[PDB]
């Protein structure tokens, strides 16, 4: 903490910020309660619901943490990197 | 008409919901309402299920599921005491005597884990994976120790019953 | 006769008129707009009486204003003629125990009728259920009696000002239509020295291309106009010319962009006024503006008229030019004048029945559209009453209505006083209204008008103050909403037993007299001169016989909170304020006691008011009980009242209801059978009386603390029930549903030792914090068992179960007896919303005394939180051994301004021990003689009217003269004092001490309710802080000034932990906990979370906020 | 470019004719035409 | 017994400020406090009470105690 | 002249270009900080974020399938324009003519109205924070006190001081271990009062 720093933020910036691209305006199925894939609170952009708990029921551990699993991407680690992630939308 | 009622079937609601649902939803809305025009009175569930002619449950799961959520930043009720995304609490907060008690707990068990033979230690510790998220099976056990896996069964009865006895039970008791 | 205990009187002028039913104004207005049989009785009881009043209901009137629709082709008509009532189906207790808004069916018969048919088809539809108002005017909705109050309005109207503007060096005069619904329209003369329009403020115009856009031609308007300057100046002027010339350019103004269209823009302008529709001018309205305006005789009901707009524009400038009498315009001469808005002839209170009409009347305008909308869309001869109009709006409005609104008010049910006072109100602010932003100078501060409109007296303190006020004690509704007030008639110096009711306006007219004074033997003034009021509040003084009107009773201009208090005229104004505002707080207590001293009216306010159960026939009890009680009228119709017994009230407080009548005794219609919360046989009694010293004391009552005898803990005087709900309900969730049982998991089983079968805390079983209520467990959850309890649980053999304790437990620092418990279940009749399968309500009552901390209050603003209880032995006590109750510093009377204090302490000891008064000869002693109250036994109750108490001379008289309490001797000088023993070192005082009885109030601010803390506690979700309130465990806000206090002493570190340790960093907080119960040194503090929060907010406004270090990139 | 948008857009429809029934026929014959070409 | 008993007047005298006493005495405290819950290791460095102790005190109150003995010093770096 | 060279010397100083006028891509707030937060009874608590954002998806979403078939002029124009005034609702709601009232009872909340006013995030959690620790109630007076004593009645000096009572109750062992000694302080027994 020596200066915050503030100015234009270009769309590269914007891009480097992000984790993802925003797709759908999907937030929530309304029968599992979970959030859907690649919209609004999609954990394979911003993050994990649940601690180190993926979306498709494969790993699912606080062992094995720090990987990505290919069926639906969710990098497990704990759920506080919902409150740190930031995904973009393209206009 | 087709466009605009599926698009604000697809896009209206915040929670999203599948197209067949919004026309149950719809149909036993509008069905209640006829019925609360002919008989002037709210219609009794069991009526409302042979009207739909389904169950009393998918009744109870549509009307359930047909809500709209309520807005946070709203008037919680006085002229500005914040608003009502200010007065419920959450449940990802660390409770700090949670949190405590549960690093008490660790340290305690370490301890009497520790008054316990060093292979009797760690031989319960990985069949409970207490340096590990994971705790490992008897025969799991059995290979970077060079125990057998009845052996290492063996060995970790014992371990039970020697934690089971009243000396090393006076403290763990109390963490439950 | 036997309406009352005796109470002593020291009135000294005898009261006309009586008190009127002090809540008329909300079962009249109910009545009104219900209209039953009981407005339709009064209209003809007036009528033959010859009293005017609206023969109209206000249900059937909005039904026949929507006259039937007409489709384009104009061929079909439906008629809403004939609307009735059905009794409701369920009991006001019924409603009240299940939650069902008091309600009844509304029908009303519909009539098809079309042209090309040539049929009429009549069906009765059916509009929704109807929430009713019950007999004490409240609505009991949801289980939870609102009240509606009353709103003030501005009339709909004309209204002219007259102001001066600075760069002008002029005045500036301007007009203003104030619709009933409608847009509104302005009209400004002499701006810069022409007079121009505001058609809803959107464009800078003229006055002369509204006129010429009319029928009206140039050559009569400068004819009728010729007369003044100014506004031939204006019409020459303006160069256009021609009715469509003028009408295309304000069409083209008005709507620019496309080009302009006679027939659009004159259907234009007839839309947006002449319109019946959008400019519905309420009926006062033009009752008022035809007045105002002085035509004779205009359309009853309707639009503005062209005639009106030019006779309002003739007003202005005969203002403008400084002529103060001109001919009205199809009228007679009148005064022209600027009219100040704040005259209470301008404002409108808007009566329950008014809101609940309007809200009626959206409800039937959606209906109105969704039914045309239905015809235009429908095919003949399929068309119905019974399927083509909705409902839902109706039912839709009148629901959204009385919950969530500013004027459905919950009931605050502290005392009966307090009922009274939330049902008279006056709330300014509201929907369409005044607001509290709106509020100024000039609203909130007194006019003259408002004397028997109005209290000046009482209001809330807040920062809405005056805007909310207490309607005047007899204060009365104008048909069309304004307040009228009663005046005796006054005919050659003589006045006479004849009244009349005044508005705001018709007073202004007259010269009104006071009612203070005095009057001869014979009907006739005693004194020539005579204290006189007139127009603008003018107080100069008339002698002899030249008044017509004067007021009834001393107490018109003071509401009941305000007439409660004794001796007020003594108090000083802002005293007297507090005074009222907290006697509606005192809390029932469990035997109340009415004042030995206090103004005559409580009975009245006690009896009007609902929770007191009087008779409706006149016979003879038969059986009397605590629970119900029995009454036989003589015509052989058998009514038993059944009273509640420590029911909660709104504000968690028992409404134990005593019962008063003997078994044998005779009753007489509307006599007082029972009591109740804070009453006495009949009347009102907010608190106990105690006895009082004023002695500073050790500085135990420093800064106007108080020190209160160890008896009244000890006696239970001030001792009052104090019943909490609090409720859980057994819902169903995705992974299952929850159950109500005994068995919780992972308890001991001690816990769980007074519970019933199904896991219900028994009847009479004291609980404390902690305790389990009801026993509640979760269906179930996803449980990956941690490796530590996974030993654990191996080494002890116990299985962690799914199942998981969620009960119900009394929150922290709580105590009490349940005393009763209800349980509703889904499957049985009972009904319930969605998803609860069960419903579960206990009430937990204890007894809370009165203890140190806790705020007393007397009657004229004196107030003081409890310092001290000594011992009774402590008390410095009187000449034969009475200690006294209560100590008060002396010090807070001077400055307080409130010596009618010490006047109602000496009353009271006058009024304990009685007094003989015979052939005395004094001239108190003729005055007491006459009034009747000279021979008064000890302990009878004594009472002072609010504007004719007790003169002085009175008071010490009656000192010199008091009963003989023990042994031939009064304790008390002639001056009032007495000789106090301090009971702690024993010495007389070095001087007497003034001594008497005071009552006192146990105000609702008790220290247990405002009591927290927190160690750590529940924490916010969008911000990591901790949030706020006492039900939750929530910290005390660090404010701004907090810090800014902190940074003045320089303590920098305290800042740091204020901030980042104790709240708003999530790492820190655990990390501090730890570190404390292992007694580790506090850890280094981090960065709070709402700093993060704040840049992640401006780097998602496209603002790359980023935190650089001096060397390149930094640590965080 | 004003508050409430719809309004603009109302005015962006403006004055387009309306067309009765041999001119839609035309312009579908034409549209017809043009999809063949 | 009490909060007010050093008297504050001899602190400032020591110290020549304010501040500079209250951030002194802490640091002390810090000492103090660390040096009674280390529970076994017993590091060379750190140094015990040097003014007698109760059997269950504040670490602040000793080091304020030692200021106003003034065996105690400090040093600017 | 010298408002405009003030402007444009401060755009030519720094090094950032102009283009950062007109934004290409929007960031989306992380979802923790808008929680579609769950509630009992099945209903739901939402942020009017997550209205604003659904509602430039959506328009964004509209634009691209009329970009990809040959549209007219006219519908895509007053597309962009649809878009345009989402993300303008979305930074600054109520910026320009009517708010985006979203239910209709209040105005949406918009990213610029959380970071302003009283009730904005400055002045309402940044300086001013709740706080841990701490108690409150009415004061009585206490004459027989010294100037530097206060009265703290028995309820909240044991809430305050919870840690420090657990402390030393494990230490004089009156409790076993720390567990029972937050039992035992719950329960309120007569030696956590000494
Ligand atoms: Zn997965």
């Amino acid at each position: 903490f020596d200066e915050l720093r503030i100015g234009l933020a270009t769309a590269d910036d914007i891009r480097q910020w992000s984790h993802g691209e925003v797709k759908k305006p999907e937030t929530i199925n309304y029968r599992t309660l979970k959030p859907e894939k690649d919209g609004l609170f999609c954990e394979k952009i911003f993050g994990p619901t649940r601690d180190w708990e993926c979306y498709c029921g494969k790993y699912k551990r606080v062992r094995f943490k720090g990987i990505i699993c290919e069926r639906c991407g969710v990098e497990v680690t704990r759920a506080k990197v919902r409150r740190e992630r930031m995904g973009h939308i393209e206009l | 008409r087709q466009a605009i009622t599926r698009a604000m079937a697809d896009q209206a609601r915040t929670i999203r919901i599948p197209v067949h649902m919004v026309e149950v939803i719809n149909k036993l809305a509008r069905v209640q309402r006829q019925m609360l025009q002919d008989l002037g009175r709210e219609p009794t569930p069991e009526e409302l299920a042979k009207e739909l002619d389904m169950t009393p449950e998918k009744v109870i799961e549509v009307q359930k599921y047909g809500r709209e959520p309520i807005s946070l930043h709203t008037p919680l009720g006085e002229d500005g005491d914040s608003e009502f995304g200010d007065l419920i609490e959450d449940s990802e907060a660390v409770v700090p005597a949670d949190a405590v008690s549960f690093t008490l707990l660790q340290e305690q068990l370490h301890s009497v884990l520790d008054t316990l033979s060093e292979r009797e230690a760690g031989v319960v510790s990985m069949r409970f994976g207490l340096t590990d998220g994971q705790p490992k099976t008897l025969d799991e056990i059995g290979k970077v120790y060079g125990v057998t896996r009845e052996r290492i069964r063996q060995i970790e009865s014992k371990t039970m019953s020697k934690l089971r006895h009243p000396s090393r039970s006076q403290v763990l008791r109390d963490y439950l | 006769a036997s309406t009352a205990p005796l109470r002593i009187s020291f009135a000294k002028i005898k009261e006309p008129l009586e008190v009127p039913n002090l809540l008329a104004l909300q079962t009249e207005s109910f009545d009104w707009l219900l209209g039953n049989d009981a407005w339709k009785a009064r209209v003809e009881s007036a009528l033959e009486s010859g009293q005017d009043v609206p023969t109209k209901s206000g249900l059937e009137e909005i039904f026949e204003e929507i006259s039937p629709i007409e489709d384009f082709s104009g061929s079909m008509s439906l008629t809403f003629r004939d609307h009735r009532f059905e009794p409701p189906k369920n009991s006001i207790d019924e409603c009240k125990d299940r939650d069902f808004t008091y309600a009844a069916p509304l029908f009303v018969t519909a009539e098809f009728t079309n042209n090309e048919t040539g049929e009429i088809k009549s069906q009765t539809v059916f509009m929704g259920d109807f929430p009713l108002m019950t007999n004490k005017g409240t609505f009991v909705i949801n289980g939870t009696e609102r009240v509606v109050v009353s709103q003030l309005v501005r009339s709909p109207g004309v209204y002219f000002d007259s102001s001066i503007d600075k760069t002008s060096d002029k005045d500036i005069f301007s007009a203003k239509i104030i619709p009933s619904r409608g847009a509104w329209l302005e009209m400004e003369i002499d701006k810069r020295d022409m007079v121009g329009v505001r058609i809803d403020r959107k464009r800078k115009q003229s006055v002369t291309v509204l006129l010429k856009a009319l029928g009206w031609t140039t050559e009569q308007i400068l004819e009728e106009f010729g007369e003044y300057e100014s506004m031939r100046a204006t019409l020459e002027k303006d160069h256009t010319q021609g009715q469509d010339d003028a009408l295309l350019d304000i069409y083209r103004k008005l709507r620019p962009g496309e080009p302009p269209t006679r027939e659009a823009a004159q259907t234009l302008l007839e839309n947006l006024y002449f319109n019946p529709k959008r400019y519905d001018l309420a009926k006062v309205g033009r009752y008022k503006v035809n007045k105002k305006l002085g035509a004779d005789e205009p359309l009853d009901a309707g639009v503005l008229t062209t005639d009106d707009v030019i006779a309002t524009i003739k007003y202005l400038v005969k203002l403008h030019a400084g002529e103060t009498e001109t001919v009205g315009e199809s009228g007679r001469e009148i005064v022209v004048e600027t009219d100040d808005i704040d005259h209470f002839g301008n404002r409108r209170i808007r009566n329950v029945g008014e809101l609940i009409q309007n809200q009626v009347r959206t409800g039937l305008a959606r209906m109105e559209r969704v039914v045309r909308e239905r015809m235009t869309t429908q095919d003949v001869e399929a068309i119905t009453p019974q399927t083509l109009i909705n409902i839902r709006p109706v039912v839709a409005s009148i629901k959204e209505f009385f919950g969530t609104s500013q004027l459905s008010q919950f009931m605050d049910q502290n005392n009966p006083l307090s009922g009274l006072t939330h049902k008279r109100r006056l709330n300014a602010l509201g929907p369409g209204g005044l607001s509290r932003e709106r509020a100024g100078f000039e609203v909130r501060d007194v006019h003259p008008s408002h004397y028997g409109r109005m209290c000046p007296i009482e209001t809330p303190e807040g920062p809405n103050i005056g805007l909310i006020g207490s309607l005047a004690s007899y204060g009365r509704i104008n048909p069309f909403g304004f307040i009228e007030t009663p005046y005796r008639k006054v005919v050659e110096g003589q006045v006479t037993d004849d009244v009349d009711y005044l508005t705001a306006d018709e007073e202004d007219r007259f010269v009104i007299a006071q009612a203070n004074a005095a009057l001869g033997d014979d009907m006739r003034f005693a004194e020539a001169r005579v204290l006189v009021r007139r127009r603008g509040g003018e107080v100069d003084y008339v002698p002899g016989d030249d008044v017509d009107y004067m007021d009834v009773s001393p107490r018109q201009m003071v509401s009941v909170a305000t007439a409660m208090i004794p001796f007020l005229e003594h108090d000083d104004a802002n005293r007297a304020l507090m005074g009222a505002n907290m006697m509606r707080q005192a809390v029932p207590l469990i035997k109340s006691e009415s004042p030995l001293v206090g103004t005559g009216m409580e009975y009245r306010s006690a009896a009007d008011a609902g929770d007191v159960v009087k008779a409706e026939k006149a016979g003879v009890v038969q059986e009397v009980s605590a629970d119900y009680i029995t009454t036989t009228n003589d015509d052989g119709t058998y009514i038993t009242y059944r009273l509640a017994k420590f029911s909660r009230s709104n504000q968690g407080t028992s409404v134990n209801q005593k019962v008063i009548v003997a078994e044998g005794d005779r009753i007489i219609e509307g006599q007082v059978l029972a009591d109740g919360p804070a009453t006495e046989n009949g009347e009102m009694a907010l608190g106990k009386n105690l006895l009082v010293a004023f002695m500073p004391w050790e500085g135990h009552n420093y800064e106007d603390a108080i020190i209160l005898s160890q008896r009244l803990v000890q006696d239970d005087v001030l001792s009052s029930i104090h019943i909490e709900e609090h409720e859980v309900d057994a819902r169903d969730t995705k992974l299952g549903p929850e159950e109500i049982t005994r068995d919780i998991p992972n308890v001991s089983e001690e816990v769980l030792a007074d519970l019933d079968e199904r896991g219900i805390i028994r009847i009479g079983a004291e609980v404390v914090a902690g305790d389990i209520l009801v026993g509640k467990v979760t269906p179930k959850g996803e449980t990956e068992l941690t490796p530590e309890e996974r030993l654990l649980r191996a080494i002890f053999g116990e299985k962690a179960r799914e199942v998981r304790d969620t009960s119900l437990k009394v929150p922290h620092g709580e105590i009490g007896k349940v005393i009763g418990v209800r349980v509703f279940d889904r499957e049985e009749g009972d009904e319930l919303p969605p998803g609860v399968n069960q419903l579960v309500r206990v009430y937990v009552a204890q007894k809370r005394k009165i203890t140190d901390g806790d705020k007393l209050a007397g009657r004229h603003g004196n107030k003081g939180v409890i310092s001290k209880i000594n011992p009774i032995e402590d008390m410095p006590f009187l000449e034969d051994g009475t200690p006294v109750d209560i100590i008060l510093n002396p010090l807070a009377v001077p400055s307080r301004m409130n010596p009618g204090q010490v006047l109602e302490i000496h009353l009271g000891w006058l009024a304990s021990r009685g007094w003989d008064v015979s052939g005395l000869a004094e001239e108190w002693a003729q005055r007491l003689q006459v009034i009747g109250a000279d021979k008064v036994e000890p302990g009878t109750n004594v009472a002072t009217p609010v504007f004719d108490g007790a003169r002085e001379d009175e008071l010490a008289g009656l000192l010199q003269h008091t009963i003989p309490n023990r042994d031939g001797e009064r304790m008390v000088l002639p001056s009032g004092k007495a000789r106090l023993f301090d009971g702690r070192s024993g010495e007389p005082f070095p001087e007497p001490i003034s001594v008497g009885y005071m009552y006192i109030l146990k105000l609702h601010h008790l220290v247990d309710d405002k009591l927290h803390a927190r160690s750590t506690g529940p924490y916010s979700m969008i911000t990591q802080q901790p949030l706020g309130g006492k039900a939750q465990f929530g910290g005390q806000r660090f404010g701004e000034m907090e810090v800014w206090a902190l940074e003045a002493y320089g303590a920098a570190y305290a800042l740091q932990e204020l901030l980042t340790i104790k709240s708003d960093d999530v790492t820190g907080r655990v990390k501090v906990y730890e570190a404390i119960v292992k007694g580790e040194n506090i850890p280094e503090p981090g960065i709070p979370e709402s700093f993060k929060v704040l840049i992640k907010e401006m780097q998602s406004l496209c603002l790359n906020v980023e935190v650089l270090s001096s060397d390149g990139m930094s640590i965080e | 470019a004003t508050a409430d948008p719809v309004k603009d857009y109302l005015k962006q429809i403006g004055k387009v004719p309306l067309l009765n029934a041999e001119q839609e026929v035309e312009l579908a014959k034409r549209i017809e035409a043009g999809l063949f070409a | 017994e009490g909060i007010i008993n050093p008297p504050i007047d001899e602190l400032l005298e020591a110290t020549d400020s304010k501040y500079s006493l209250v951030i002194y005495a802490a640091k002390r405290a810090r000492q103090i406090n660390a040096y009674y819950s280390q529970l076994g290791e017993g590091l060379l460095e750190y140094v015990g009470p040097l003014v007698d102790t109760h059997v269950h005190e504040k670490p602040l109150s000793i080091a304020l105690r030692e200021i106003n003995a003034g065996l105690l010093t400090s040093e600017a770096i | 002249a010298l408002k405009r060279l003030k402007v444009v010397s401060a755009f030519l100083q720094t090094s950032n270009s102009p283009k950062g006028m007109v934004l290409d891509c929007v960031p989306v707030i992380p979802p923790d900080l808008r929680p579609m937060v769950q509630l009992d009874g099945g209903r739901f608590a939402t942020s009017d974020l997550n209205d604003l954002y659904r509602r430039v998806i959506n328009r964004n979403n509209r634009l691209k399938r009329l970009l990809d078939l040959g549209a007219p002029e006219i519908i895509v124009n007053n597309e962009k324009r649809m878009l345009q005034e989402a993300v303008d609702a979305l930074f600054d709601n109520g910026r320009r003519g009517r708010p985006v009232t979203g239910p209709g009872n209040r105005p949406l909340k918009s990213l610029s109205d959380m970071l302003k006013g009283k009730q904005g995030r400055f002045r309402q959690n940044l300086l001013g924070k709740r706080v841990d620790y701490s108690a409150r109630s009415v004061i009585v007076v206490g004459p027989q006190l010294k100037l530097h004593q206060c009265g703290l009645p028995k309820a909240m000096a044991l809430e305050l001081f919870k840690p420090f009572v657990m402390k030393r109750l494990v230490d004089l062992n009156h409790a076993q271990n720390i567990k029972s000694a937050k039992r035992m302080v719950e329960r309120g027994r007569t030696v956590v009062y000494d």
